[PDB]
């Protein structure tokens, strides 16, 4: 199984104050088509995780614009532009490489 | 809109089969490219990847309890059962149910659907889920 | 040549013989291109089978050569002068080309002879 | 006391073979691949032979075989260039035709759409065209296919081509003849009494006609039937006429081309609209001409049955529409005509035109070819069309009980028997220029 | 002198040349067309006494025309026929169980892909069972699928270039063609019973055409040839070369009886307009492998009989071993030829597995059928080969095998030899043993007491 | 009857008896493959024939020219040569044949001149 | 006193006529011109020369050059008959501007345009990128499409062939003999003097050209012009030059090759990432040279338009690119150079190196056919050749300026003229062998 | 010396040497076909003009005498200014529309000729 890691643990972020979730893989996930496949989920207090970024770059349907991904190989960050006082949380990230697919330590939210 | 929900026992007992019904609606597994998820979350833990079933019937597992999941569906009521055997009181915890689909779009020339890729794509939808306690 | 291409066809075969030029004379005169090449390529061969089959006896240059080889009465059995005045040379086809073969097989032998004749001949002039 | 063999070379014998013969035109693209084909002579003068007699055959010679072969290579070699309808194949939404649709037209065509490709394989366009009833099948507002689309897919006709029919004249190579027979009371077989020799074959013309024969020469001295075995019926009856009568096929429908962008540079051609009124096609001949025309058959036909004898005249016997109606081209436009008004009378022993219903047909698959095929593209304007008609092809019905009653209707069997009523006088031949006769010659030895 | 020159035109003599040599059969079949020209019913062999002609093989350029001619024929008969363009789909495959064997454990796959119909928008779910020899996995990534899992495959030839199928109306049956030399050619038959690869024949005899001349294909063993006279021959370029291959002709023939057990069905479905695709259908019945019965006396006896003639090339106190092909693709390690309509690849190492020192039973030979086929060695131009319903027979003569020396060994010891074969011309240099064509010159000048007479 | 190529074996005196067998047998891909050989063999008879129709033996299958015979040639006495074969002969005189050959066009142009001007006295 | 008819067989009479001639090159993988089966020529050909004999040649007429054109179209489309069709790639581009390492003359020139292009696989598709001139693309309505996506499909030429000019040679067939006019200042159209006959020609390159003649056959002994009338402002008066200048064509830009899977077994080799910086390409001639060749050529001119007028070179008139630009083949690569500079100066009576800017174009039409294109295949690394230019290709403007200021610009849209600039010294005759002449001699009565 | 080489040269010169253009009258791809009709063409030229010669009285003769009369209003020259002043081609311009009646004319010459030895060889 490819072993995700996260960083930070905990991050904690004032409101209008960018934030950025560091992301690696043990692998490199690229697909043999040039594909690179990595999502990002977010999981609000008492509700069920939803799809944030997909694709690294490709960014879901109806999710807000401040929201964005990037990276290749084996190093991905989620950029957050602004962190509002709705964003709080719990962030993980998702390699669709290969099964069986393995999610990161999560990182939480929390207003300074 | 596309809408999953799950439903099971919220209190199972050691040792004993734990099988999970997920309902589809919005959408159907007979569809050439759909596939239903499976993910559980222990309390206060991060996400994990148990089973997943393809259109094609493909079952995937993960390598440390592919011995414990069965995973099984049909294409009359339209619903997704897992199954899990030998259920330990650390497997505690919600368990989710996510869709994901591998985008395939159609050709304007020939009349073929095509894919770019075989995989996944992003866990689009995702379920309520329930809460599983293994406990006596 | 004022009568024709074929023009004697009908006529006896002593008026047709003093005409016969113009029947040696018009013997040479994509897939559509393959077959006109095939046709001329097939029109060549005719001509040159029948040349050289004329050419081993001892008629190579002439339309009208004689051989030294004795008429069999049996081939015919009639008398000269209604062959060469009332017969034509369609009709007379009919008539021999029943052992023509033999007839032509007879006009090689008959060279050959003649021409190990003619080489001993020529031995000491 | 005796003779020589002498050799004579040249002598005017001949021998009956096979031989592939040469095209030659007057030279004035073609259909038929005029320029790919040896000018003619300016003046094929002919050699009259007298005193000789030749064993003529028609249905047995080769000529017929080998024009058919050829007419059918020219067909596919001009039609090679053209562009493939491959992309037409697909479902079309067909409904039938407005603008104050006629009771014989009525369902007849139908105003098809279906979603066709661009120039770019990535866009896709809504195009509509009007399709024949012949031309299009249902499938199980409804769906509509075209009828070539289990089969082959058909490549249409490029319009920079004519079907009009070049004669073409055929002569043998060098080391053959081609004999013709000149006789006016000449047989379907037999000895000819008037045999000429000429280099090259008249004008034949390479019309395609599955009932009646148009644009043929005409006899001389009257209607002549010809047939391998008049007792049989099984084998087709050619009748040639003396005098011929003229048609008149047109096309009332005034239809504009729509030119369709299917892919990189090729285009298909389709049926835009009717801007004018919507009319059946009709062929017209008249009424006494063809009375008169028929009253000379059935003279020169009595000999061949007796003179009390009682013939009628029936419509096609039934089975396929290409081979039961009258099948030509005019302009393009392929026609199928039902001739039940035409052969529809019975002869005892002793306003003023006949109008005939015609089907257009688009996607028409010549000859007995199933796999290859063609597409006619639309002609735009009022098609009008006049001919002549020299020549029928009968077949008579089994039984022949009581020996009277006896039923003709029309034939149709394979383009050769049109070409075999035109190639009738000709007959190649090969000569032989070597010959063997005795004289008192002697060759003098040295 | 009192002697001058004479010139004769029809003088017989012979000079090597090329030149263009004609078929002739005895007469669809498309592979061999049916144009041409039938041979003659009695075919004159003329006996050339008094004369001895330097024969060569492995130079002669009727063997190089015949290859350059079977491969213009194979063409010429997949020209016409329907080009497999569409069948280059992700094909959703899985392994066969029913009444499957233990041999037979993966070696079908059931393949289940969509299909275009006679009309372009609409499309089709055909299934289709193909061999596991004509089908790779797509995305082999994405592991752990269940046991009973259906995987994504791909042709073969998808990735390499996309060829036609044969047609089911044409047979690939070897119908004997006999090539005759045109005019001012002859052929020159070398009629010696101990005739040895390269050599001066003691009795020739010219002949205007060949015998009958079938054209097998096969790498191994030579199916259907021509046996020897009296003895088994042994023939290469250089016998102390181990890079050639060293032919070898039989005598006697042993009989391989080749079948495959599967009662396979045909099954066609209308791949575009006027095109259709014979898809393998459901198997009815068990399902085992198709192999080959040679008997184990017969080749026994053979192969002692070549181990005999072995003995003098070689020193007669040799030890003789025979071990299989040293590896490669299957079109050159196991014995590939057709077997009516359905190609074979037998494995051959069963046959040689055996040492010989200088002092009923059957043995079966495992076979694999194989869809896709080169056929040429080539890169780019394969053929797909339609199934044949019901069960197949074939009973054939090994008349020859295709041998390569091991070279390495020293001191006269551990002689083996593997069986070979690479271009397809060494499987009718067993055939054209006998011929070679020569260029006649009937012009020739001498001396004689003559001269022109002054007229 | 020997038959087509038989006396090749034979003596010179022999095979120069039956040498009118060999003389009168030297007249889709298999379509141009068919062409292309017959065209060929056409244009090597008539090349053959010219040869010889060039000189004096148009139509004269056995035929004695004038020329001298080099005895540097064969260096060969007459009554042996007659009675080995042609076979065996051909392979000596390939490289006087040329020579011979060339010799044998010059007297027959010259042989035409004189029969030309001899012609011219009357 | 008697006269009598002879026949004299092989007499040196000549006739002129037209024939195939035959095809002759060196026994020295590929090429697009005559391959390994066209038949080897002579180590030595022979070359007779002819006294007291002054043939009429006459260029612009012979049959030579025509048949040079054509067997040159029918190898060119054969070649390009078994390669890759290029007709799936009409889809739109979503193209932009390269800014990596730009210039200021490249800017805009080259577009890096992405696009979803099928694979190996029926049901999968790939996005793919390409880098394309902007020459050989269009918009749409950022979305472009290629310049004959609206017209024929183009053929990638495949890369094994190559387009390297192999000098050929057309040997005449038997019974037909070839004359070369040895004489060194003979014109286009006069009775040579100096006419030696040859079995075959020397080695024609079959390079093809718009308004330089390159790697032509330089003049023997000074600047010849030839024209079918010098008066005249039309039929494309050419020159040809006695000494060669160097020109130095070159593609700076270090381009690289990919391969892109169209379709199964099919690839499409497209344009990858450029290494290094962007540069536009040129052809380097040096002022000096030119400028004396064009000296030479203002004094051939004279003697033809009379002394004391002054003449001007200018630039090309107008038109599309093939006849505006100085086209050609270089490395394998087409060119398009703007030869304004060359043909840019005033020569008044009694009187280091010029860059050209080039473009280089993928899709083309080679010839003057729009329904055969063919899409040149990128081939990567430095493109650079070393040429001679023979000749130029002049046009005259009309005017009534009393014989002053004649104004000379390149043009000569025609291949034919390139090709009869070697061609000229040549022709075809037939060889009649028989004659008749009278002598006192009387064949023998025997 | 060469083929055609005797061109310049005078009637009498050339007719010296005739056997250097006798021997010169034989000597997938487009090639091949091209080259074939070529080959097919040359040697039926060489076939029309040799069975031309040969159905008149010269059969495989270059120098050959016939005792056809010459008619002076073809040329109205005599013999030395011909053949030692004039070329063969300035010869062929001369009678260029006068060679198809001499030709015509030549082969009944020989018809008669053939029927007269013929008709003499059988009297004895
Ligand atoms: C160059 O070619 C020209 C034609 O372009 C030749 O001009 C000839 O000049 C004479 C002068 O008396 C005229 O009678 C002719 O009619 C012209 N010929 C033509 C074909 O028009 C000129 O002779 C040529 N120069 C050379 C040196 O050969
Ligand atoms: C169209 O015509 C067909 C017969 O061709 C008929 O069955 C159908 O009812 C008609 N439809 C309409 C809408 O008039
Ligand atoms: C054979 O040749 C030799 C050498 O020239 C000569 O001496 C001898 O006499 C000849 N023999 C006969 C029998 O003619
Ligand atoms: C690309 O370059 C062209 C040509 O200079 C210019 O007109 C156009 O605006 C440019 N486009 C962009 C997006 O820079």
């Amino acid at each position: 199984d490819i072993v995700m890691t996260q960083t930070p643990l905990s991050l904690p972020v004032t409101p209008g104050e960018p934030a950025s979730i560091s992301c690696r893989s043990s692998q490199s996930l690229l697909d043999s088509d040039g594909y690179t496949h990595l999502s990002w989920y977010l999981q609000k207090p008492g509700q069920s995780p939803q799809l944030l970024i997909s694709l690294v770059s490709n960014r879901a349907s109806g999710v807000p614009d401040r929201f964005s991904g990037s990276g290749s190989g084996t190093d991905f960050t989620l950029k957050l532009n602004r962190v509002e006082a709705e964003d709080v949380g719990l962030y993980y990230c998702m390699q669709g490489l290969q099964t069986p697919y393995t999610f990161g330590q999560g990182t939480k939210v929390e207003i300074k | 809109l596309v809408t999953l929900k799950e439903s099971g026992p919220a209190l199972v007992t050691p040792t004993q089969t734990l099988t999970l019904t997920c309902t589809l609606s919005g959408f159907s597994l007979t569809t050439t490219g759909m596939r239903v998820n499976w993910i559980r979350q222990a309390p206060g833990k991060a996400l994990e990847w148990l089973a997943r079933i393809d259109y094609n019937e493909a079952r995937f597992y993960s390598s440390s309890l592919k011995t414990r999941l069965s995973i099984s569906t049909d294409a009359s009521k339209n619903q997704v059962v897992l199954r899990m055997t030998n259920m330990a009181p650390v497997d505690t915890g919600t368990y989710y149910c996510a869709r994901s689909q591998q985008h395939y779009y159609e050709d304007a020339y020939t009349f073929d659907w095509y894919y770019f890729h075989s995989r996944d794509n992003g866990l689009d939808s995702w379920g309520q889920g329930v809460v599983v306690t293994v406990s006596s | 040549v004022f009568l024709g291409f074929l023009g004697a066809a009908g006529s006896t075969m002593g008026a047709a013989s003093m005409t016969l030029t113009v029947q040696a004379r018009n013997l040479l005169s994509t897939v559509w291109g393959i077959k006109q090449l095939q046709a001329r390529v097939l029109a060549v061969e005719r001509y040159l089978r029948d040349q050289q089959l004329l050419g081993i006896w001892g008629c190579s240059g002439k339309l009208i050569c004689c051989t030294n080889v004795p008429w069999n009465s049996s081939w015919s059995n009639r008398n000269l002068s209604e062959i060469w005045d009332n017969m034509t040379w369609l009709q007379w086809d009919k008539e021999i080309s029943n052992y023509t073969q033999i007839i032509y097989g007879l006009l090689e032998e008959s060279q050959n002879q003649q021409e190990k004749n003619e080489q001993d001949l020529l031995a000491l002039d | 006391e005796n003779l020589w063999v002498t050799v004579y070379y040249g002598v005017p014998v001949w021998k009956d073979a096979e031989t592939t013969l040469f095209c030659a035109s007057d030279a004035k693209h073609n259909v038929w691949a005029t320029h790919a084909c040896v000018p003619t002579d300016p003046n094929p003068q002919e050699i009259h032979l007298e005193n000789v007699t030749e064993e003529f055959n028609m249905w047995k010679n080769n000529m017929v075989e080998q024009m058919h072969t050829d007419i059918i290579s020219l067909w596919d070699q001009s039609l090679k260039p053209c562009v493939k309808l491959t992309p037409l194949c697909v479902t079309l939404q067909c409904t039938n035709v407005t603008n104050n649709i006629t009771d014989d037209m009525r369902g007849e065509l139908k105003n098809c759409s279906f979603n066709m490709t661009t120039e770019l394989r990535d866009k896709k366009q809504k195009v509509y065209s009007l399709f024949y009833r012949l031309d299009v099948v249902q499938i199980n507002n409804k769906e509509y296919r075209l009828i070539n689309c289990n089969t082959s897919a058909c490549t249409q006709a490029c319009p920079k081509v004519s079907f009009e029919p070049i004669p073409i004249h055929y002569c043998a190579p060098a080391g053959f003849a081609i004999l013709k027979c000149k006789d006016k009371k000449f047989n379907g077989t037999g000895p000819c009494p008037s045999v000429s020799t000429v280099q090259c074959t008249h004008g034949i013309k390479p019309v395609v006609s599955t009932q009646l024969l148009l644009n043929g020469s005409l006899a001389e001295e009257e209607v002549m039937i010809r047939s391998e075995n008049i007792t049989n019926n099984a084998k087709n009856i050619l009748v040639q006429f003396n005098t011929p009568v003229q048609i008149n096929c047109t096309r009332p429908n005034n239809n504009t081309r729509k030119s369709i962008r299917i892919g990189p540079g090729q285009a298909f051609y389709a049926t835009g609209d009717i801007i004018g009124d919507i009319r059946q096609a009709h062929c017209n001949v008249s009424k006494a001409t063809w009375n008169e025309t028929l009253g000379k058959v059935v003279k020169q036909l009595r000999k061949h049955f007796g003179n009390n004898t009682i013939i009628r005249f029936a419509n096609s016997s039934g089975g396929d529409l290409e081979v039961t109606t009258h099948s030509f081209n005019c302009g393009g436009e392929f026609f199928y005509c039902n001739t039940s008004g035409l052969f529809n009378s019975t002869w005892i022993s002793n306003n003023d035109s006949i109008t005939l219903p015609c089907r257009i047909k688009q996607i028409i698959n010549m000859w007995q070819r199933i796999g290859q095929c063609m597409y006619a593209p639309p002609i735009q304007g009022v098609i009008r069309c006049v001919s002549n008609i020299t020549g029928l092809i009968l077949t008579r019905d089994g039984g022949s009980t009581n020996s009277t009653t006896e039923t003709f209707r029309p034939g149709g069997g394979d383009m050769r028997d049109n070409w075999r009523s035109e190639l009738y006088k000709y007959k190649v031949v090969k000569i032989e220029p070597l010959g063997v006769a005795p004289t008192r010659c002697k060759r003098r030895v040295v």
